[PDB]
DNA sequence: CGTCTGCCCGCTATGAGCGTTGCATTTATCAGGGTTCTGGTCCACAGTAT
DNA sequence: ATACTGTGGACCAGAACCCTGATAAATGCAACGCTCATAGCGGGCAGACG
């Protein structure tokens, strides 16, 4: 292609493939894939996108916008990398790069989702009307699609609506202005959106992608929380104590339409595998979780230096 | 290689005026049938005194021009020869004017003169064979030197046919049920100079039109064998089946005539072993199994053992060589390679190698019995699976070879190259243990004498230890060379 | 095909202030140096005087192509050229978000078919159209091309990544069929900027109302500024049916799409056919007196010999066998010097003359005779014979 | 117009210097749409760049050729060439040239 | 256009008795050596160090050119390479008749003639190895004791021993089917492209046209480098890519060299993963220096590192290695040829200019982790040792040298300042006497040296030199 | 009043632009063995009531 | 000061997907056929002389 968009602030790269079968005037889509691409063997995803590199070739002229900036500010992969681990998230990286496709999504174990859930298109009520009076353009926004939360970290909910990427596979679809939210309230909850505001501020930060704890240092750090806060009397968990402190802050309701229902009464749980010794690298909501009910006068980049460090 | 086609008359009367087989070599009178397949190269006295690059390059070359005739492949040969010059009753091209001679008979039989009369052609008896043996016993370089006498195409100048005598087919690593019948194609494009492999071998036709079109080809032609040989490599995960296999293999019935033979490791024994019907027709005339050798079938030790090591011994090409044979080493070879024919020749290549590596220039058993601890780990199971003698254990651990030993054998022929660089100059150098002298070495002698200024530097720090660099030099002059 | 990477300017208009695409191009030159901007003329030097004879020839033959001479209507020209490609920038500005939606609104077109439909309703198009007419021999095809020379054509900018083609000139089909400018276009906006646009959007089994969108979606693509047509009279040679749907759409096109447009054609255009401007052959009397114009234009000619011989001072019976011989056509003027030149050298006199004028003319321009001498007579009814004669 | 623009592509990939078409009267007029046809078509090719024509045909083939300035005009070019029979006497005298190419 | 009269000698092979195109080559007695004889060394005199930084630096620059240390990789190839084309002429004997006749004639004779029988039996190869090892430079040297064109007199046929092919980037296989052309008219100097290499033919009847002409004129070895700069997508897939090759090798008859890079050797993954001696394409590994062998550290790295060590020119160098700055260059370059002799060269520039004229090991980390930069993802990939990595991340060769080194030898213009050696060396008359004040420079400070060797060089007792020595040494000692 | 020789016009022939259509071509669909996922297991061990 | 109980970490085995091969089917795409337009043509009709 000659003309290629650039990407606005806190937009994915799909919308920006989108907006440019949009601007030159494609329709069909193996047209699309020929001409961003070259090759007609490419799955449209939304977060951790593949084949990267050709979608920088084009910016080339553009010297700013390289494989790194394209993968830390316009993909979902600075929430998967500070977790993960350091040979792992530095392999994806360097993964990202090539023409591997499903090895993106196989190779973090976290990243495994098999089942997609819940992929379909979403947006957001206000944010549309501010993207439209200072750009004159609607896409997707990195805040919409989080992993989990069908929520805007600003605003109180999502608004879903029709069609899946499951269902048409090749086809990279941008929101116009031909469909909008008609006229009624969703109902949100504050401590979900409270959760949100608190963990969107990781896709934006310098050090996010240099602080990345080992695998052994998590359990250190959990026992360290644990004896500084005293709930543990010998390598101990009271299994009420816990449960109480996750429940002051998130309710049944809530954790269970994050489907991350709390099991109490049965020695199998998320929690209590993250007070045991880890195997694979958990969930960025768990780990929130966690941190946001065990300690809550901490912010993300803070915390999670201090896990590093110590 | 079309070559041109001269006919002689054979003894037997089936074959009177059949031009598809006089047109090949005459019948093996089998006292000599197999000697021309006894290859040795030529061992020159002259070649002991060379470089160790070209010998180890002779080393590297004994196991290709090296070829054992054993006394086994008499039978092979003989069946070979029957059931290819005897699949041709069949596809007889030497037909008169039978126009009037069926016009004839039916005029007589309709009469009353006659009361029956025989008038049909479609008289073709296909036969079908498995060789099955252990891996590494020779079932394919065996097979290869003895097709090798027959040739693969010859012309008819009358006609405007070609006998295409044997077509060979190896399945690929992983395999699949088209596989072979593309490599069907690419192997006769080969063999002759055409283009049926774009022609008929195309992509959107199916198993079947595949199979159905070798029917036509190989009947266009004269062909007269079809050798599919290592089905073990076929993949079963990727074949459908261990049924849908059997239920293809027994599918040579559409192809008239072509006496198809087929070689594998008894772990696809057992596979093609499932019915009555599978059983007779996979295997038509009898199965030859090929097993390893023994020292002793009877209460002597086999003679055709003592022979091929006697010959393989003959062929050693080292500076120091004992002619003499000693028992203890044909025992060795014997508990080692328990007569696999492949582990035998190998080893001894191995070991004649490494005896130019190690400079002892002689051949031990304890030498075998290193590089047998050394070089050949992947090979184990077989081992112990002979010397256990459990057949399930064997049929378990059948297919397995020693992976890219060529690449084993190159990079010791290339340290046996770079160990061999010795420097007469370096001798002078290499009694200088100080070290830190190499200073005064250095800097003195680019422009001075070179002859005794560095032995002399020993002498002088010898008799003088309780000294640094420094004040030795200032004398060096009257001391050394003056 | 002069890609260059652009500097912005500052202009002093509050109308223009921060667009990149219009702060990009060269400035407006004063029509008081302007005029001299666009004169080139031959270096001629005294050294080929001295040279031999065939050398000496050939360079005559680079008058014709190397010899220009700005008049009147050139300034007008330039400065309405100027003003229309300035005024069709005012309404696509990248920068504050006016582009994309002159650019949404092209996609909707593609995929209903229909050029009217209309999605974000503020998406406004300021845009001007023009036709210049003038008698054949004017010089409307070398002008404009040297009028539009000092826009580099190909700009590309940093900050986005639209590589802006100023101007594009096609020319219409013989045939005058629908589906030959959708496809000339893209075979001259892909000769100017090495990309394959034709093999899209043309080699396809497309119809006519999706190739119609196609090409005006792809001219927003690119910030186009202006698309030039030459020789427009082939519409009126098509099927029947097809000669009102081009004079539709590029109407359409000036005023929905937005893209300037400028269409040049022959004096036999006017039936078939915005503003209007007509173009004129020179005529040395304005009311009683020979004009400073033709004078000047006359005896700047005049240095562009490479004769071996000559006179100080031109003639008034040489300058009215020039015009009689003329007849006030532009380029017949060019046409007659060289060729008397070249008759003269060959014949061996190194002087030139009225009746070395007229003997040249005879035996020369014997294709031109026919219509030159109608021009000569001046008969009304002669003048409407024919095609394309000035009147 | 197709092969019309595939010739501007195949004169440019190489410089092509002149293109001269001859036997002009050999064309069948009914068979490719008429004079104005014609005319148009020969006029069409200033599209291609530079590669120079040269146009060959016999008196009775210049009548399309004429009647319309602009295709007079390209058909001009550098001047007129009119190849004519040997007439016997230019002058008083009988032209030289004519003796020579009879004597030779 | 070498053109050698053709001269006949006995040679001890039966094989190659009264074969006319074998005998003019190069007997087999002087060539055992001829592979060990391409060792070169840029020897210098230590005069050459007392002259100005410019001219040893312009010396030094042209160590990557004119040195050539042989190795156990080196020889084995040689000897390969003569065999190969050595057996590669037992088919076309001029003196006797064709294969087709003779095996004719067999077949003839195992019928109804009194014989037992006759055998109607009928080899390219691949350099494969890691991009840099130096491949192409020891293949244009260890060719040179062939000459190109040997010419014969008693018949009309010109013997091409050997040919050479290069590709270029992005190139497909029409390429290279027409350079063969432009190289064998480069070599003899005729016509055989202008005509015979027309755009008009295809693949199929361009390689038909390849066979005759390399079949009557007498051709023994065809070399195609550089196969990596192939590009794969605009030829196709993966299959005609080996199709081609193996149509190639199959038709002409003659031995066939190819060398690439480790992603051709999955393109050529077929017909070299299962054994077929008899199909050919044997396989030769090219890899980097291993530093440590069995456990033990490699004499031919010890060696090579000694030889580079002696020839670097310095002031104040330190002459003797340790085994940490030897230790660092397998760990910052990972021991392929290309980037060793690079660093070496890189870094004794650097020293020039930078400060104290001596090697050292830290100087060797400001090279690597300043301008060796694009190779990082080879070294990396070396470092972890995954095969896929190697493979993968190969093809990359640090382009635009040539600038580099041309920049760097105008950069040391720049230096007005003056290290207190070299100016008390211009302050001193230039009688090249200073042997002995590079030689002696440990163990005495040069206050008390350099004025004393101008007062007695003001009156010499005698102008010899290296045999009066010991003298001055006398009067410098006291 | 026949008929015999020039006109013309409904035809006949052919070029140019566009409208179906045979065709592989590519895509989509279904059976199957394996390999990591995950699930519970258990086995030694830290802390504790007797 | 020790046996009993809960617990953390290393660990078999069933199973759910999943890559893959074989087979059937929707389909864009040049490949001819349609139709429109344009210039000539040769036998039939008005006509007029023997
Ligand atoms: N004002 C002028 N000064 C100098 N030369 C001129 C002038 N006007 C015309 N000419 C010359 O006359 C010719 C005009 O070019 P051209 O043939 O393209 O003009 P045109 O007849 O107006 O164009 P068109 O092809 O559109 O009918 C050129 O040779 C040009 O040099
Ligand atoms: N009679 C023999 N004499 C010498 N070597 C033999 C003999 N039979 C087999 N070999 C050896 O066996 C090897 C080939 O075995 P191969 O054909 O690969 O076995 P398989 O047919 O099972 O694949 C050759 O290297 C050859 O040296
Ligand atoms: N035997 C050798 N000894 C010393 N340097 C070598 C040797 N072989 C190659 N080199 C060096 O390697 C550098 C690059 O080699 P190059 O010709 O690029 O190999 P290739 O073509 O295989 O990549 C050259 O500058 C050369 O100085
Ligand atoms: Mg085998
Ligand atoms: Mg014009
Ligand atoms: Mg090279
Ligand atoms: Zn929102």
């Amino acid at each position: 292609m000659r003309n290629f968009p650039v990407p606005y602030s806190n937009e994915l790269i799909y919308s920006t493939i989108a907006r440019a079968g949009v601007y030159q005037g494609i329709v069909s889509p193996k047209q699309l894939l020929d001409e961003v691409y070259g090759n007609r063997k490419v799955v449209a995803t939304l977060g951790l996108p593949s084949h990267l590199g050709v979608i920088a070739r084009h910016l080339h002229q553009t010297g700013r916008y390289a494989v790194q900036q394209l993968i830390y500010e316009h993909t979902l992969f600075p929430l998967y990398a500070p977790f993960v681990g350091k040979e792992r998230r530095d392999e994806a990286i360097r993964l990202m790069e090539y023409q591997a496709q499903g090895a993106v999504h196989l190779m973090l174990g976290v990243a495994a989702s098999r089942v997609k859930s819940d992929n379909r298109f979403r947006y957001c009520p206000d944010c549309v009307a501010l993207q439209l009076n200072r750009y004159g353009e609607a896409f997707w926004q990195r805040d919409w699609y989080l992993p989990a939360l069908p929520y805007c970290p600003k605003h109180g909910a999502l608004v879903f609506f029709d069609r899946a990427v499951d269902d048409h596979r090749h086809q990279f679809w941008a929101l116009g202005h031909t469909e909008l939210l008609s006229d009624y309230p969703k109902d949100s909850l504050s401590q979900l959106t409270a959760l949100a505001a608190y963990i969107a501020p990781l896709l934006d930060a310098p050090r996010a992608q240099e602080l990345s704890p080992s695998l052994e240092q998590w359990t250190l750090f959990y026992q360290r929380l644990a004896q500084d806060l005293g709930l543990t009397k010998s390598k101990h968990i009271r299994h009420d104590l816990v449960a109480e402190r996750v429940r002051q802050t998130f309710s049944d309701e809530a954790l269970e339409k994050l489907d991350l229902k709390l099991a109490e009464n049965k020695d199998t749980c998320w929690l209590k595998s993250i007070f045991r010794k880890h195997r694979k690298a958990f969930s960025y909501l768990q780990h929130s979780i966690v941190w946001q009910a065990l300690l809550p006068k901490l912010t993300v980049i803070e915390a999670l230096q201090q896990a590093s460090a110590l | 290689t079309r070559i041109q086609a001269v006919y002689r008359d054979t003894g037997v009367e089936a074959y009177r005026d059949n031009p598809f087989i006089e047109a090949l070599p005459p019948l093996q009178e089998s006292v000599n049938s197999a000697a021309s397949l006894k290859s040795s190269l030529q061992l020159t006295s002259s070649d002991l005194q060379k470089s160790r690059v070209i010998r180890a390059h002779t080393i590297c070359r004994i196991p290709d021009d090296y070829f054992q005739p054993l006394g086994t492949h008499l039978l092979l040969s003989e069946r070979i020869s029957v059931m290819i010059r005897g699949g041709y009753v069949g596809r007889n091209p030497k037909t008169g004017d039978l126009q009037k001679h069926l016009q004839n008979g039916y005029e007589r039989v309709q009469t009353g003169e006659l009361e029956t009369f025989r008038f049909e052609e479609a008289r073709s008896t296909a036969q079908s064979l498995l060789l099955i043996g252990c891996s590494g016993s020779g079932k394919t370089t065996s097979l290869h030197r003895i097709l090798a006498t027959y040739p693969q195409v010859i012309y008819h100048r009358e006609l405007n046919v070609e006998q295409v005598v044997y077509l060979k087919i190896d399945c690929s690593h992983n395999g699949s049920l088209k596989e072979i019948c593309l490599n069907f194609f690419r192997a006769l494009d080969r063999a002759l100079g055409s283009n049926y492999e774009r022609r008929y071998g195309l992509k959107r036709h199916g198993i079947e039109t595949m199979l159905a079109l070798m029917s036509q080809i190989a009947n266009a032609h004269a062909l007269g064998l079809l050798v599919i040989d290592e089905i073990q490599h076929l993949s079963r995960s990727r074949s459908g089946g261990s049924q849908e296999m059997l239920n293809f293999f027994v599918t040579m019935v559409n192809i008239i005539g072509v006496p198809v033979m087929l070689i594998g490791t008894p772990k696809a024994r057992e596979i093609f072993e499932a019915d009555l019907r599978s059983a007779r027709r996979g295997a038509g005339f009898g199965a030859i199994f090929w097993d390893p050798i023994q020292q002793t079938q009877r209460g002597k030790p086999n003679q055709e053992w003592i022979a091929f090591t006697d010959n393989l011994w003959q062929l050693q090409l080292l500076q120091r060589k004992d002619a003499l044979l000693s028992d203890e080493v044909r025992d060795v070879w014997y508990e080692l390679s328990q007569g696999v024919m492949d582990i035998v020749v190998k080893l001894f290549v191995l070991a004649q190698l490494r005896a130019l590596a190690l400079g002892n220039e002689r051949i031990t058993a304890g030498l075998l019995r290193q590089v047998y601890q050394d070089e050949l780990k992947p090979v184990h199971p077989m081992l112990e699976a002979l010397r256990s003698g459990i057949p399930e254990r064997i049929a378990r651990y059948s297919d397995l070879v020693v992976p890219e030993i060529d690449k084993r054998l190159i990079q010791l022929q290339l340290d046996i190259a770079a160990i061999q660089e010795q420097t007469p100059e370096e001798k002078a150098l290499q009694e200088l243990d100080t070290e830190d002298q190499r200073h005064l070495y250095l800097m003195l002698k680019e422009d001075y004498d070179s002859s005794l200024l560095i032995p002399t530097i020993k002498k002088a720090f010898s008799q003088n230890p309780t000294m640094t660099r420094q004040k030795l030099l200032p004398l060096v002059l009257q001391w050394l060379m003056e």
